[PDB]
RNA sequence: AAUAGGGCCUUGUACACACCGCCCGUCAAGCCAUGGGAGUCGGGGGUACCUGAAGGGCGGGGCGCACUAGGGUAACCGGUGACUGGGGCUAAGUCGUAACAAGGUAGCCGUACCGGAAGGUGCGGCUGGAAC
RNA sequence: CGGGCUUGAGUUCAGUGGCGGCAGGCGGAAUUCGUGGUGUAGCGGUGAAAUGCAUAGAUAUCACGAGGAACUCCGAUGCGAAGGCAGCUUGCCAUACUGCGACUGACACUGAAGCACGAAGGCGUGGGUAUCAAACAGGAUUAGAUACCCUGGUAGUCCACGCAGUAAACGAUGAUUACUAGGAGUUUGCUCAAGCUUCACAGCGAAAGCGUUAAGUAAUCCACCUGGGGAG
RNA sequence: ACUAUAGCUUUACAUUGUAUUGGAUACUAACUCGCGGGCGAGGACACUGUAUGGUGGGUAGUUU
RNA sequence: AAACCAGGCCCAGGCGACUGUUUAACAAAAACACAAGGCUAUGCAAAAAAGCAAUUUGAGGUAUAUAGUCUGACACCUGCCCGGUGCUGGUAAAAGCCCCAGUAAACGGCGCUAAGGUAGCGAAAUUCCUUGUCGGGUAAGUUCCGACCUGCACGAAUGGUGUAACGAUCUGGGCACUGUCUC
RNA sequence: UGGUGACGGAGAAGCGGGCUCCCAA
RNA sequence: ACCCUUGGUCAGGUUGAAGGUUAGGUAACACUAACUGGAGGACCGAAUCGGUAAGCGUUGAAAAGCUUUCGAAUGAACUG
């Protein structure tokens, strides 16, 4: 869900957030969080190696459970919560042997839910399986690559993919991207969708919004000058000619991908 | 709606002179508001359900009759079944 | 010596000096009525404010009420205007042939897009259509 | 105005339904793309051709993987206020017809304003995108072809929510009630009653024609017309 | 503009081995990655060194 | 309103949506940014950026994410061209190159070619001729506003045309007021 | 081994601070 | 100049978003009325940050200032 503002200023006509409507607690689990210290895209040289980064809210880090070890315990879901550091909502579990954790809120989990984790876990929402045993065509979520290392693939708000075959010690898997790749049988994934869908609604409707957020603004290479940019310079508005980069690198065509790569022998269709 | 005999035979009772009265008002009153009731709720799940709203509007038109005819008739018993069941709103 | 178009029926019609028929629209010509516009010029009434005669009222003065006169904003009723667009009738000069026969791609209704022009095409509907 | 009656109207019960509405699942044929076997001089299209695909390897043919749309036969009949509704199944709703020896007692009809629904095409946001296909591009025919024919092809066609409120939205025939002749079929409930369509008395009509589903005989209310253009 | 060049990229040799009907397949033991404090996934590829061919105003020295 | 203190107002245009930023010391703007839109890359030791490397940023984020690039609220829209240039494909002891295919919200073009400028604007921040011509305003108007279209040399995301609100912006006209001026 | 330490912004209220609300958490 | 960590500051007045309550209205929503509420790169204006226009200064009080005027002043704010 989100909310329109009404046009009292010029800087709320076109802003549109979230409505909030699933969380259930204002503050964190204390001993989940801690204090974050932010860089401004510099590196351990003091050398600001990414741009327009910087400023913004302070924000605490939340502990996200990726690797959901306790296999066979159950947990209970306490509460639905707010975090600064990612595009969904997260959930705090509570274990039945006192052990508390954050997990990444999939879409229709409610307070009071109970999940597993293992092979034995039921393949309904919240759940963490092994792909081996999640039958054939549901939704999953938050999808190892490696058995063990904790999840990497499908974790931004609404995301999801699909398990559609399943091919001897590998299964297929669609996506979001709209690729479709193999994944080992031994790694983990969460049946359902992530939540908060409604994310790619929001609009800003100002640039003090987006400093808030932490970023710095952004300066077009056509408006400097020949000694900063390749397409600066001229007098007068000028095209720049072929796109690129401040090293050159073409900037409407060029593949990146390093064309020798061995994880090309698990895809089977390309889209990114 | 559940619509069972037992609701029906239930509602002829607590409303009417004895089980009998299946075709009285404050009888087919509270019937047809019992319906209602339901229709409301199931209209609320199902927002396409535009047969069921037309036969919702056609069932309030025959309370209101209804209450026209007791209108008719006299006050007491218009005042006591709007007081018990609820309409005005 | 060598070699193997016309009548009688059923149909449709916007034709009837009768298809060598009748009609549709555009552009160019001439008359008439009515539209739109930077602006410009008036008339009648209205709300407020400032002054305000005579005659009475209240207190020889003072203060009231309103007939006007004055400024200003708002209406309605009207004229005119660089320029810019419909319609009718008379001519018919030009360009095609859309409809009337299965009118030569059946026709029409709605809707959308596109064309000098009548129109063309897509989607759904109708018979006020053949023909099977 | 004050009482009564049950025939009209409505409620209950039983039986009989149904391409009626909404929602969730399940399907095979055809077809599209990607990746691999076989194989090579064409394929496709047309009145005839050409534009197009194809030896840096087509059409055809055998597989595996990823998808979208539509529901052959039954199938002409039935349902819905209308628009409309057709693969299979389930759930939740609505509704109709017939009867009861159950109930209440005229509670009825119509309806200017208003409200609701309302084919296709169209608009906005987010998905999806196989076929077909406005606009657009090329090839043909013609004096020309801004068309008809052929090859491509984007919106759209599909889904969800919200606008919009139009049609040859037609039976070109408003709703309700009562009555009035016969033939040919058909469906359901059982010879009878509902419904469904074409010949056809009286009657009506200018005629074509309508004729128990009237455009016949009558009563109640609503909508609309008053020569053609201009002009919706 | 001329000449170079960082980077990127192609092949050969080294790292680098074993079998089967050569250049494909397969294997694991070099080599790489993940988990826990051996197990799993790859694998003679990838990576890196030497040589070589391309590309290279990203950078440099100059000429005009 | 008693001193001190303490909005001048209206009509009409160009540009930029807006609040913000900028040439310390001649430029505060129509320049930059901006919310928002498109395209392209990137399946995670991500692409990309620093570093000889180790290592770090990206980010402990995972395609509703990150990065590169152009445009720049919003409304109605965004036409034709893949010929050219880019880009994506199919020698030492094979890359390329050729050829063919695709790509214009890629650079770019829209007078016999690849295609011959669609809608919308137009003497314009663009018009040389030029104080173009007609109308409005003034006693008199090289500026201003409205039309006309031989547009030297507009034109649709180096976006086209509008747009309420906003501006120590540029520009024209009124009322008030005055030593700006007659002096 | 578990708690405190330990944390935002705006605004009621107390000559004659709790608290309420909000999102940028 | 930009960034990182940790602190601090912003007289007074105005306007009146979301939301809430109570009335009518609905089958339920919807939808009107009053009060409440106190949002905002909101408004006026001191401190403060900045530097529009004019005047003065130009071997200046000053190697960039002063006076008047003017912009922002709860934020993309200023500052240790
Ligand atoms: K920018
Ligand atoms: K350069
Ligand atoms: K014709
Ligand atoms: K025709
Ligand atoms: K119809
Ligand atoms: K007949
Ligand atoms: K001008
Ligand atoms: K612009
Ligand atoms: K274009
Ligand atoms: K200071
Ligand atoms: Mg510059
Ligand atoms: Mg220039
Ligand atoms: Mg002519
Ligand atoms: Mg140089
Ligand atoms: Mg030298
Ligand atoms: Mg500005
Ligand atoms: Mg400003
Ligand atoms: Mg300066
Ligand atoms: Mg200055
Ligand atoms: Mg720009
Ligand atoms: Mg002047
Ligand atoms: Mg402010
Ligand atoms: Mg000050
Ligand atoms: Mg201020
Ligand atoms: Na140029
Ligand atoms: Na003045």
């Amino acid at each position: 869900g989100i909310r329109k503002l009404k046009p009292t200023t010029p800087g709320q006509r076109h802003k549109v957030i979230g409505a909030f409507d699933k969380i259930t607690a204002s503050t964190p689990e204390k001993s989940l969080v801690v204090g974050k210290k932010k860089t401004g895209g510099r590196n351990n040289t003091g050398k600001m190696t990414m741009r327009y980064i910087g400023g913004g809210h302070k924000q605490k880090y939340r502990f996200i459970d990726f690797k959901r070890t306790k296999d066979g315990i159950p947990a209970t879901v306490k509460t639905i919560e707010y975090d600064p550091n990612r595009s969904s909502r997260i959930a705090l579990l509570y274990y039945a042997d006192g052990a508390k954790a954050y997990i990444i809120a999939p879409d229709g989990l409610e307070v009071g839910h109970t999940v597993m984790s293992g092979s034995e876990a039921a393949p309904e929402v919240g759940n963490a399986l092994p792909l081996a045993n999640i039958p054939v065509g549901t939704i999953i979520h938050n999808i190892e690559l490696r058995p063990g290392q904790g999840a990497k693939m499908v974790r931004s708000a609404g995301s999801f993919a699909q398990l559609t075959s399943r091919e001897g010690t590998y299964v297929v898997i669609k996506m979001p991207s709209g690729e479709v790749r193999r994944i080992l049988s031994t790694c983990k994934a969460t049946i359902g969708s992530v939540g908060n869908s409604d994310h790619a609604l929001e609009k800003s409707g100002k640039a003090g919004r987006s400093r808030w957020l932490g970023r710095r603004p952004h300066n077009r290479g056509v408006v400097m000058n020949p000694v900063d940019h390749p397409m600066g310079g001229g007098e007068g508005r000028q095209s720049g000619g072929h796109p690129r980069s401040r090293k050159g690198l073409y900037a409407k065509g060029l593949k990146t991908r390093a064309p020798k790569k061995h994880s090309s022998k698990y895809i089977i269709e390309r889209r990114k | 709606m559940y619509l069972d005999s037992a609701k029906k035979a239930e509602l002829f009772e607590k409303y009417g002179k004895s089980v009998k009265d299946t075709g009285s008002p404050e009888s087919q009153i509270a019937l047809f508001t019992f319906r209602i009731a339901h229709l409301t709720e199931h209209l609320r799940q199902n927002k396409k359900d535009f047969a069921t709203e037309r036969s919702l509007k056609m069932l309030v038109g025959k309370r209101r009759r209804m209450l026209d005819y007791l209108i008719k008739v006299d006050i007491e018993r218009y005042r006591a079944i709007i007081k018990e069941l609820g309409i005005r709103r």
